[PDB]
């Protein structure tokens, strides 16, 4: 997989 | 001796993906740029922690998302210039004084993930793209010098790249887990750069022909096991990271192998150290270094800063400092040091900006 948490 | 002296939040509440201090200055107050949403914004650092808002460039397309920026000199004026790019795949050259877009470059087939200017030639701009290619531009003559890519090029998005000290070679990295070396000091590439400077479209009928570079001079997938999203030369060594909570210091070949004797068939790498940290599992998280490469800073996904002191005899002896603030808890996407190393800025997924003073 992910670019964002 | 870093202390957090100020913070602020931009009005768009979108992630700030990039931050860069301008080192192409005269010294002149310390200025940095942030990129996020469809804008780039300049700030000036002042006494007592003050962060003075200057001016933004806002893209006409509300669906643009800027990811990265990079500073250079305007070779016609000696004033700085700022290049910005992101999801639209369009490079915009901004005059930071007026925030005017003075020219733009189309070509990449998708988003641009990083921009870098050549260390010795302020006109040579490298872009790396979701389209699996890198491109080298000459912004003085508005020419595409070379395209780096093909079947032996990256097989997925290129996420980061870096020129070495001399600007003789590039290391790139991306979602195919690989790091790839591209030498740009060949006779053909030096001749192509010369030709790019001789090109004036009002004086000729030809378009400017780019070099198509399909094969790297070295490639490895043996350093990381996931997306490789940040790479930097450290002399003849490489620092790179993936989303596995580690920055690896490594070199092509065996321990005694000189980087310039490395051949494209080289199968070996040497690992000289690894700097671990915590909670940095997401991709597109970039570290930065100071002007002298004495220090490296990286933020993680919960607002912690790691700063390594590289002024030690061997890479694995780096000394680590951590910087935390109880109000800074969003993911830190990038950091930047001022040219005199006195200020460290971190920018976050919640549009916040953190100033740390030495």
């Amino acid at each position: 997989l992910k670019k964002f948490p | 001796s870093f202390k957090c002296v100020n913070s602020l939040k931009e009005d768009h509440n979108q992630p700030l993906f990039g931050v860069q201090f301008n080192w192409h200055s005269k010294e002149d107050p310390l200025v940095f740029a942030t990129v996020g949403s469809n804008r780039v914004t300049l700030y000036e650092c002042h006494s007592q922690g003050e962060i003075r808002l200057l001016q933004s460039y806002v893209d006409a397309d509300a669906d643009e998302n800027f990811y990265t920026c990079a500073w250079t000199y305007d070779s016609n004026t000696s004033h700085p210039l700022l290049a910005v790019a992101g999801s639209r795949g369009i490079i915009r050259i901004i005059n930071p004084i007026t925030m005017q877009c003075i020219k733009h470059y189309v070509g990449h087939g998708n988003a641009i993930n990083e921009l870098k200017f050549h260390p010795r030639d302020p006109n040579l701009l490298l872009s790396v793209s979701k389209d699996h290619a890198l491109r080298l531009w000459n912004i003085q003559t508005d020419t595409l010098v070379a395209i780096f890519g093909g079947v032996e090029g990256h097989r997925d998005e290129v996420l980061s790249a870096d020129y070495d000290l001399l600007g003789e070679k590039i290391m790139s990295c991306g979602m195919d887990h690989s790091l790839k070396l591209w030498r740009i000091n060949s006779k053909r590439m030096m001749n192509a750069i010369k030709e790019s400077y001789d090109y004036n479209p009002n004086k000729t009928n030809r378009p400017f022909i780019s070099q198509k570079i399909h094969f790297p001079d070295f490639s490895t997938r043996d350093i990381h096991r996931n997306y490789v999203d940040c790479v930097r030369w450290l002399g003849d060594l490489i620092l790179s990271k993936s989303c596995e909570n580690a920055i690896v210091c490594w070199k092509p070949g065996k321990m005694e192998d000189d980087i310039d004797k490395i051949k494209p068939s080289e199968s070996n790498v040497t690992i000289l150290g690894r700097f671990d940290y915590s909670q940095c599992d997401i991709w597109y998280m970039r570290f930065s270094m100071d002007f002298w490469q004495k220090m490296l800073a990286l933020g993680n996904q919960v607002g912690k800063l790691y700063v390594w002191d590289l002024e030690v005899e061997d890479p694995h002896k780096a000394k680590c400092t951590t910087l935390t603030h109880h109000k800074c808890g969003a993911a830190i996407r990038q950091t930047s040091f001022s040219r005199d190393s006195s200020i460290l800025i971190a920018v976050c997924d919640d549009a916040s900006i953190w100033r740390w003073d030495r």
